[PDB]
């Protein structure tokens, strides 16, 4: 099978920046190559076909050009829009194979998130489980602390951390900490904070709330 | 206009196989061929295979002896299926369809079908509230939610409204627990002053255990 | 690598 080799892994630029994709072939290939994009949930978008010829409905910002073992997608000025993956394509030979894809991130402005606690619901009390939810809201960078505390002990090892790809309209990230107790080690305690920090504050914010 | 809808997403037991259809409509599988395609965290893209507008199949070589792909013209269905699976067959399939009838440049997907190999059984999730309060509101915004806690397999869908609330949506991705279950939440920010006025719903699907679930979520 | 959940590479 033709190996395609993708580079570099993760590309980063701010908008309106140009970016060049690059895909390299195991051998050579001539101009047929297809590149594809995927954003976050979607299935693939074809983009360019045979190395350089244009896509109905694509944006004139994206071209291609290359020929024998040495591709290039360019974006002569990248949009929020265009945070995804993108993966290159041959079908010189049999069977058509695709490379392992480049991630395309945008930079920005640094974002101060906003801080909500969620205290577990009356609902999930009935089942037995408590869960204590921390959001952090449209921030940038992605690095973000959370710490956890129950009248005054540091929580550890006893929450997880989930984090939204890239919005495709402001590059913000958004962030759920959630800890979690049983009902009777819930019962046992007051105070619930949830303390962030991130660039973009000068001090650290603390959300709290004592049960009841 | 062309599209290529496939079967919903669903658990499939190791050793056992693996079955989806996909519905074309807007050409006619006598004048293209379909193909089928997985992207696998191991693996990425993986071309599988085509039918033909004539019926010819061909196979990429490791799966030659465990993939049958089979359609009804008439009903616009291609069917596909493959023979004991393993759990790295765990992957997302997608049907696909090229420019011209005998090319391979994929212009058309269908959705995607996440088909997750495992032992264990499929489990609908519980759908609680993230209420909006005093904790949850500044400078007259306010954050409120829906906890979707303890499914299995992926994926879910939530929707806000029936689909009429889009934007300051952020439904998180999953993570696994302990339990080797998925647990997810999914946040929306909205003007305080709505809270009075506006019903917040959460419309919750897990296609694999055809769990439905609309969650009212109102401040505390 | 390829995530499932969210068909983004991480
Ligand atoms: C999964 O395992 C098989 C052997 O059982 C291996 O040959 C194959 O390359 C693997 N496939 C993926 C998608 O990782």
């Amino acid at each position: 099978d033709i190996l395609l080799t993708q580079s570099p892994v993760i590309l980063s630029v701010s908008p309106g920046e140009r970016v060049s994709f690059s895909c390299r072939a195991s051998q050579s290939i001539g101009t047929n190559i297809h590149w594809y994009q995927q954003r976050t949930n979607g299935s693939p978008r074809l983009l360019i076909k045979y190395a350089s010829e244009s896509i109905s409905g694509i944006p004139s910002r994206f071209s291609g050009s290359g020929s024998g073992t040495d591709f290039t997608l360019s974006i002569n000025s990248v949009e929020s829009e265009d945070i995804a993956d993108y993966y290159c394509q041959q079908n010189n030979n049999w069977p058509t194979t695709f490379g392992a894809g480049t991630k395309l991130e945008l930079k920005r402005t640094v974002a101060a998130p906003s801080v909500f606690i969620f205290p577990p619901s009356d609902e999930q009390l009935k089942s037995g489980t408590a869960s204590v939810v921390c959001l952090l809201n449209n921030f940038y960078p992605r690095e973000a602390k959370v710490q956890w505390k129950v009248d005054n002990a540091l929580q550890s090892g006893n929450s997880q951390e989930s984090v939204t790809e890239q919005d495709s309209k402001d590059s913000t990230y958004s962030l759920s900490s959630t800890l979690t107790l049983s009902k009777a080690d819930y019962e046992k305690h007051k105070v619930y904070a949830c303390e962030v920090t991130h660039q973009g504050l000068s001090s650290p914010v603390t959300k709290s709330f004592n049960r009841g | 206009q062309v599209q290529l809808k496939q079967s919903g997403p669903g658990l499939v037991q190791p050793s056992q196989s693996l079955s989806i259809t996909c519905t074309v409509s807007g050409f006619s599988l006598t004048n293209y061929g379909v193909h089928w395609v997985r992207q696998s965290p191991g693996k990425g893209l993986e071309w599988l295979g085509v039918i033909w507008s004539g019926g010819n199949t061909d196979y990429n070589t490791p799966f030659t002896s465990r993939l049958s792909i089979n359609k009804d013209n008439s009903k616009s269905q291609v069917f596909f299926k493959m023979n004991s699976l393993q759990s790295n067959d765990t992957a997302i399939y997608y049907c696909a369809r090229a420019l011209t009838y005998y090319d391979y440049e994929f212009a058309y997907w269908g959705q995607g079908t996440l088909v997750t190999v495992s032992a264990a059984s499929t489990k609908g999730p519980s759908v609680f509230p993230l209420a909006p309060s005093s904790k949850s509101t500044s400078g007259g915004t306010a954050a409120l939610g829906c906890l979707v806690k303890d499914y299995f397999p992926e994926p879910v869908t939530v929707s806000w409204n029936s689909g009429a609330l889009t934007s300051g949506v952020h439904t998180f991705p999953a993570v696994l627990q302990s339990s080797g279950l998925y647990s997810l939440s999914s946040v929306v920010t909205v003007p305080s002053s709505s809270l009075g006025t506006q019903t917040y719903i959460c419309n919750v699907n897990h296609k694999p255990s055809n769990t439905k679930v609309d969650k009212r979520v109102e401040p505390k | 690598q390829f995530d499932l959940s969210t068909r983004r590479l991480k």
